[PDB]
């Protein structure tokens, strides 16, 4: 888990 | 010490001069709330779901957060001393996400452009 900061945001598409 | 016989700005009543800068202050975060900023600040309008992106030091990190719902709130119950005050809460949620995150990351990437139209706004600080 990408722990140490706001790693999970939704702009566009989170996959590519 | 010296006491300021002259109040920067003399008002009737009590304090016109306040007044009106803070009600431009309202008139900031009303349009930073309009749909056209909420495409990108939706984030900075309620205090960040902490669970969704599944953080692990909110806390450790942040220890002035603050969110553009509660700023508002304290603005419409006008518990702020003027416009200096104003500006330096917004920019403390916005310096959060800059701290606790790389400047190239998406959330201080909407903030850097929130904190453009943000400036200019505060810049509309009329004296008299």
């Amino acid at each position: 888990n990408p722990d140490g900061g706001k790693s999970g945001k939704a702009p566009r598409r989170r996959a590519v | 010490k010296d006491v300021p016989d002259s109040q920067q700005h003399p008002a009737p009543e009590k304090s016109s001069k306040v007044s009106e800068q803070l009600k431009c202050c309202s008139g900031i975060l009303k349009e930073m709330f309009a749909k056209k900023h909420a495409a990108y600040a939706w984030p900075f309008y309620k205090p960040v779901d902490v669970e969704a992106l599944g953080l692990h030091d909110y806390c450790d990190i942040i220890k002035h957060p603050m969110d553009m719902s509660t700023i508002k709130s304290k603005l419409e119950a006008r518990e702020y001393r003027d416009a200096q005050e104003f500006g330096a809460d917004v920019r403390l949620m916005f310096s959060n996400c800059y701290k606790y995150n790389p400047p190239d990351h998406e959330v201080v990437a909407m903030a850097r452009k929130l904190q453009d139209v943000f400036e200019m706004r505060f810049a509309k600080m009329p004296d008299e």
